[PDB]
RNA sequence: AAGCUCGUAUCAGUUUUAUGAGGUAAAGCGAAUGAUUAGAGGUUCCGGGGUCGAAAUGACCUUGACCUAUUCUCAAACUUUAAAUAUGUAAGAAGUCCUUGUUACUUAAUUGAACGUGGACAUUUGAAUGAAGAGCUUUUAGUGGGCCAUUUUUGGUAAGC
RNA sequence: GAGAACAGAAAUCUCCAGUAGAACAAAAGGGUAAAAGCCCCCUUGAUUUUGAUUUUCAGUGUGAAUACAAACCAUGAAAGU
RNA sequence: GGUUGCGGCCAUAUCUACCAGAAAGCACCGUUUCCCGUCCGAUCAACUGUAGUUAAGCUGGUAAGAGCCUGACCGAGUAGUGUAGUGGGUGACCAUACGCGAAACUCAGGUGCUGCAAUCU
């Protein structure tokens, strides 16, 4: 998955997200796959509905899967629908924004400014 | 006639020289490459600079022999006919084409219609050796010879002996030591491979294990 | 070697040197392949070549089936191992090598489980006869005759091992064109010839050729023939002996213990000289410095 | 050191260059029969030159290869003829030798006028014993140095029999 | 005009690995092959019968008729948007058995053999590949390896 | 466009792992081949000169080409080496393994070959990520002047060629 | 390269070295050394029957080619070809 | 361990120059009636194992040997290369970012391993 996401730099911004950072994303755009048919979660017993076979029956049960790769990681990941972020509100803190973040841009691995950038587009 | 030299300054092609397919080449403009006291020993003339180009271009032959009399003239001039070793390291066998002018644009391949040379970015194109008691005049006979070229070319000042890849203090120690063989206008070196005995016949001032 | 001739760098790197087996001047590969070869749609069934070579004056019969790590023989039989049946000088003779294909013949036939079946011809006329299948049952072991470089001349040695070998039932494909006997033009072969070679017609006939007309060659020349009082005469009855005492037992007993491998390895590694250590040629070296270009 | 290292000849071959074919091809080829008591060997022409009236495959020429007391026989017969006397050149570095002789009457050979004069090579190629290693199917391998024929040991073995003669530089 | 000759461009695919020209080794010729296994295509410019077609060359297929001088390979070929069958009549000078399935086999075997071991004891199985993990946490000592402080170096010309 | 057979089944302009194939880039030339600068050292009964020469298969200088170890520089149709990006195959139930029938093929041979009967081991059943599923059939439109940009690249001094 | 009357730069004879620097109709590129080249011996498989396969491709045709089946033959001691 | 017959890989095996090699085995080696082949019993065919040699073959060892094989943060993270930018520069060309990454060079080590059968102080 690392060769991915080398093959993919230039285009998207990614890094290692925070439990804050993975919490109020959850929290307020987890969305899951239900017959595809994007449901809001929005309680705990649809994460069990579809989650419980694996032992996650709660929002927080699921972020603690996540943040904690598990060994049913691969299914509580493909269960939530992918996250629809708005523009930062901030910015984006540079003049242009694909070029890598080490070039003063946006793309690339920033490894913690990711949360920063993700809670602002959140 | 010949073509304003603009016309063939960049690499543009895939070298062409002559061969058994090209085989109506003209005859290169520059045919002498060594001037000066070329038979001179290496131990003469420690002192060498370099007159590397700057650029990925093409030097015609025709030049390239106007630059080698203009710099070795005035470097005899004022300095002597084996006062200097220069020797001139690029050879140009890149044929250039040219289209001769009742028909079109149709098949129009040319014939050949010059010679040059191409030079990398940090490729030396003259190569002069003297004694440090030279320097200047050397230097001054590059600098001259430059305004003879199309594109930046650079002078420089080897850290190596005359045309030797070693630099003065590594070939001091050679041949104070003992290593150091010469040869009509360069020299050879003692190796600790092969024959012991066709090692001993040559080089036998040393094995004295001092100078 | 003119210095005028020595070899360049160049000339020895660029150089492909053949198969071991080639620059030994050994195997002939261009026959090798077609020998060894088989149909690719039986997939196992080995190639069975009946190796006839000569040492000088003594004749190897080896069956060998090959293999992707090396050629295993299955049966073995050295024409030195005659004197066992009957036969003592000369174990390199048209006779001798008739013997040993007959012997590796029953040999291998033994070894097989094919002894009482496919006996071969016992009483040999000298004719020219293949080893017929049997109605009914097995099939004969096939072999292909392997001469090596052996130059195939018209009545030679190899094709009497060959003879041998069919006579006493291995199933040999062979013509009949190169056995002695075989008339150049005139499309017939003498049986009685052959016959004659099968058994020392022409050493027998050589014998009392020189027995009144030369005893100061026949002196030496089978000198051992008359060391052992026998003349010509003889020779077809110690020869026909021999193919009656094979006939009866094939069984290769070898050799007795007689100074075991291990005190024969130690006895000959005295002689085998083993390579010496680089800082002994170091030193070897530095001393030749100091001896020679120390001034003396 | 030689218990065995003893110089045979290995062959002596004789060659009439008759530069043309025809009966005087035929002659110097009969000449060779009764010289060998072997048939001899035609050499036809590789190119063509015309200087010298040749064409290719013409059959211009003829030679017999002798070996052993035979060969021994026929050296001395020429040797007779140069009176025992050769030079330092003749001598192959490789170990062989030859001259060259006209007036081949001088064999003993008579005269004939049916037949005519003719002139004739001889090479002697000298070999120690063991040679067959070079010229065998099996095996076929290189003697070792010591053990080939030299240019000086041979023109020694040379002057040792018949005391013949060495004569300039 | 242009030439498009059923051997044209393999100058360099059929040339002879320098240094390993002459006849073929009889390994080759020992090798078995049967219906179903799955061979390399490489053409032995110096056997000219029964060669493959250039656009074989460097191709992987499997056996479907064994012969005398000669296997039958199947090749599925791409042209257009779609595979086809191709059946090759390629002598064995030109097949080499492929090692494309070795590591395949080889863990089958090793599968069921720890699977043995698993049923024996106490049940953990862990036997499915999983790609190289990123590495854990590691304490670095000084003990004899304290750090030497590099710079860059500034412009020198050597020449 | 019409649909049809199915549906956690297979499916993939992607990665990973194992195993192949290649002769471009670069490189090389005191390696082959083909070019190319410079000396130095050898060599002729064997190129021409040319002092001593009556000549010499004669000594000697001379310039030549050849041999030796070095030297400067090169290749679309040169090369030992040799990438990157692209490219073939495999990653299980159509698996793996054992027990032993059929035949006219094949074997010296119930030897093998191919196809079978009985039996043993279940979703960590054999990498990743994804999948608004997968597979299949018929019929018919328009189109069959193309042009542009980064990069590779041919011709041409070049061109909005 | 060194050697042998006429014989010379070039005729024929001998030995030594020789990775192919040769030859294999022809263009070129592959390939080839107890051969694929050179000398010799025996031959007509350059034959008979109808299929499959590869390249070009529409996976039509034609050209060329490959590997088997069924015959009748050639060569070789033979495996074989 | 030697040796032979047949081998697999086909130079760590080849090339050059020397030196050593018991036993056995190979060999060279003797002969031309017979089969057979040659210009020539040199090759090829046959006979002898008798008469003779380790001289050569063959085996091993020696060499700051040539060649070859192997290794290395030796050179070199260089050359080249996939990807990015409204980066530099008149241009030629160039630097940077996320990756992949040679060849030469240099130095060090090594010089056949081994299958079947028979045979040997
Ligand atoms: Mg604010
Ligand atoms: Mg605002
Ligand atoms: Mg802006
Ligand atoms: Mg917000
Ligand atoms: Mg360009
Ligand atoms: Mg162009
Ligand atoms: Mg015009
Ligand atoms: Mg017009
Ligand atoms: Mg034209
Ligand atoms: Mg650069
Ligand atoms: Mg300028
Ligand atoms: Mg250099
Ligand atoms: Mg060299
Ligand atoms: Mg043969
Ligand atoms: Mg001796
Ligand atoms: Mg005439
Ligand atoms: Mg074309
Ligand atoms: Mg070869
Ligand atoms: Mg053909
Ligand atoms: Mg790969
Ligand atoms: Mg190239
Ligand atoms: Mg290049
Ligand atoms: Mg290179
Ligand atoms: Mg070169
Ligand atoms: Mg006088
Ligand atoms: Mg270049
Ligand atoms: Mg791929
Ligand atoms: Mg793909
Ligand atoms: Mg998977
Ligand atoms: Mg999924
Ligand atoms: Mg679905
Ligand atoms: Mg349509
Ligand atoms: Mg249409
Ligand atoms: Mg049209
Ligand atoms: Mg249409
Ligand atoms: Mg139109
Ligand atoms: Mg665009
Ligand atoms: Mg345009
Ligand atoms: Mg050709
Ligand atoms: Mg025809
Ligand atoms: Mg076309
Ligand atoms: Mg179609
Ligand atoms: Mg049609
Ligand atoms: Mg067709
Ligand atoms: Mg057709
Ligand atoms: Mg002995
Ligand atoms: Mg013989
Ligand atoms: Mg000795
Ligand atoms: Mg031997
Ligand atoms: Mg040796
Ligand atoms: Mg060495
Ligand atoms: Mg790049
Ligand atoms: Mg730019």
């Amino acid at each position: 998955t690392l060769e991915l996401l080398k093959l993919i730099e230039p285009y998207v911004a990614y890094g290692y997200p925070s439990y804050s950072t993975i919490r109020q994303l959850v929290y307020k755009r987890g969305f899951g796959k239900i017959n595809k048919q994007r449901v809001p979660l929005s309680d705990n017993a649809i994460i069990e509905a579809n989650l419980g076979k694996y032992g996650i029956l709660s929002i927080d049960d699921l972020i603690h899967e996540i943040i904690t790769v598990g060994p049913h990681f691969k299914q509580a990941n493909n269960f939530l629908w992918p996250f629809k972020l708005s523009n930062p509100s901030g910015g984006w803190g540079v003049p242009r924004k694909f070029k890598h973040f080490i070039q003063g841009g946006s793309f690339g691995n920033r490894e913690e400014f990711i949360n920063k950038l993700v809670k602002s587009m959140n | 006639a010949r073509r304003p030299a603009r016309c063939y300054r960049y690499q543009k092609n895939k070298p062409y020289p002559k061969s058994r397919y090209n085989r109506a080449v003209p005859d290169s403009k520059i045919r002498i490459y060594d001037l000066g006291k070329k038979k001179a020993t290496v131990d003469e003339f420690p002192l060498c600079v370099h007159l590397v180009s700057n650029e990925l271009e093409q030097l015609s032959s025709e030049a390239l022999e106007a630059a080698r009399i203009c710099a070795n003239k005035y470097m005899t001039t004022v300095s002597g006919r084996d006062a200097f070793h220069l020797r001139v390291r690029v050879h140009p066998f890149h044929v250039l084409r040219i289209n001769k002018m009742q028909q079109g644009m149709r098949g129009a391949w040319g014939k050949p219609h010059g010679l040059a040379a191409r030079v990398d970015i940090g490729q030396i194109i003259f190569s002069v050796r003297t004694k440090d008691s030279n320097k200047d005049v050397v230097v001054e006979g590059l600098r001259r010879a430059r305004y003879k070229f199309p594109g930046q070319q650079k002078i420089i000042l080897s850290k190596k002996w005359g045309f030797t890849n070693l630099d003065r203090p590594e070939y001091l120690k050679k041949r104070e030591a003992g290593e150091v063989k010469d040869d009509g206008a360069f020299v050879k070196f003692l190796s600790k491979k092969g024959s012991l005995e066709n090692n001993i016949r040559e080089f036998p001032e040393y094995f004295a294990a001092q100078a | 070697a003119f210095q005028k001739d020595a070899k360049s760098s160049a000339y020895s790197s660029r150089f492909q040197t053949p198969f071991r087996r080639r620059r030994e001047g050994k195997t002939d590969y261009y026959q090798r392949k077609r020998l060894v070869t088989q149909h690719k749609a039986k997939y196992n069934t080995p190639k069975y070549r009946l190796v006839v070579r000569f040492t000088n004056k003594d004749i190897i019969c080896q069956i060998i089936s090959s293999t992707i790590t090396g050629d295993v023989v299955l049966a073995a039989a050295y024409s030195h191992e005659l004197p066992r049946y009957g036969i003592t000088h000369g174990l390199t003779n048209w006779a001798a090598a008739y013997a040993t294909g007959l012997l590796i013949a029953r040999r291998t036939l033994q070894k097989l489980g094919l002894d009482e079946t496919y006996k071969g011809v016992e009483e040999v006329e000298g004719e020219y006869e293949l080893t017929e299948a049997v109605e009914d049952g097995p099939r004969p072991f096939k072999v292909f005759l392997d001469i090596g470089l052996q130059r195939t001349t018209t009545g030679a040695r190899v094709f009497g091992a060959l003879k041998g070998a069919s006579d006493g039932g291995l199933y040999v494909p062979h013509s009949e064109n190169r056995f002695p006997g075989w008339d150049f033009e005139t499309e017939e072969i003498d049986p009685e010839l052959l016959r004659s070679y099968i058994f020392g017609g022409h050493v027998s006939q050589y014998m009392e050729e020189l027995a009144d007309d030369d005893e100061e060659r026949f002196s030496e020349l089978f000198k051992g023939y008359l060391a052992d009082d026998i003349d010509a005469d003889s020779l077809e009855d110690i020869y026909t002996s021999a193919h009656e005492a094979i006939r009866a037992d094939p069984a290769f007993k070898p050799t007795e213990k007689k100074f075991t491998k291990e005190q024969y390895a130690a006895e000959s590694k005295k002689y085998r000289q083993t390579k010496l250590s680089k800082e002994e040629r170091a030193a070897r070296v530095a001393a030749k410095i100091a001896a020679l270009a120390g001034q003396q | 050191q030689n218990p065995m290292r003893d110089l045979k000849i290995e062959k002596l071959v004789l060659n009439i260059s008759v530069g043309e074919s025809g009966d005087r091809l035929t002659r110097a080829s009969k000449v060779l029969e009764q010289l060998s008591g072997q048939t001899p060997v035609q050499s036809k022409a590789r190119y063509t030159v015309r200087t010298f009236g040749i064409r290719r495959n013409e059959k211009i020429a003829v030679h017999v290869t002798v070996r052993g007391p035979k060969a021994e026989e026929i050296l001395e017969r020429g040797l007779k003829v140069k009176e025992y006397q050769l030079r330092d050149r003749n001598f192959s570095a490789t170990g062989n030798f030859g001259f060259g002789i006209d007036e081949h009457i001088d064999l003993g050979i008579k005269y004939d006028p049916s037949i005519g004069i003719f002139g004739m090579d001889f090479y002697v190629v000298m070999n120690r014993p063991g040679a067959r290693v070079t010229r065998r199917k099996r095996c076929k391998g290189t003697v070792g140095n010591s053990h080939k024929t030299t240019k000086e040991d041979t023109v020694s073995w040379f002057k040792q029999k018949y005391d013949a003669d060495v004569l300039d530089k | 005009g242009k030439s498009h000759g059923y051997r044209s461009r393999t100058r360099y695919m059929f040339q002879r690995d320098f240094r390993k020209h002459g006849a073929v080794h009889l390994s080759t010729y020992l090798k078995v092959y049967k219906v179903g296994d799955i061979v390399d295509i490489k053409a032995n410019g110096s056997i000219q019968k029964g060669m493959p077609h250039k656009f074989y060359q460097g191709k992987t297929g499997v056996v479907y008729n064994v012969t005398k001088s000669s296997v039958g390979v199947i090749i599925n070929k791409m042209v257009g948007n779609r595979y086809l069958e191709k059946r090759l009549n390629l002598r064995v000078e030109h097949i080499k058995h492929s090692k494309c399935r070795q590591e395949f086999l080889e863990r089958v075997k090793a599968n069921a053999a720890k699977r043995a071991e698993a049923k024996a004891q106490g049940v953990a199985v862990q036997l499915k590949r999983q790609p190289a993990q990123p590495r854990e946490s590691r304490i670095v000592s000084t003990e004899g390896n304290v750090p030497q402080t590099l710079a860059p170096v500034p412009y020198e010309t050597f020449i």
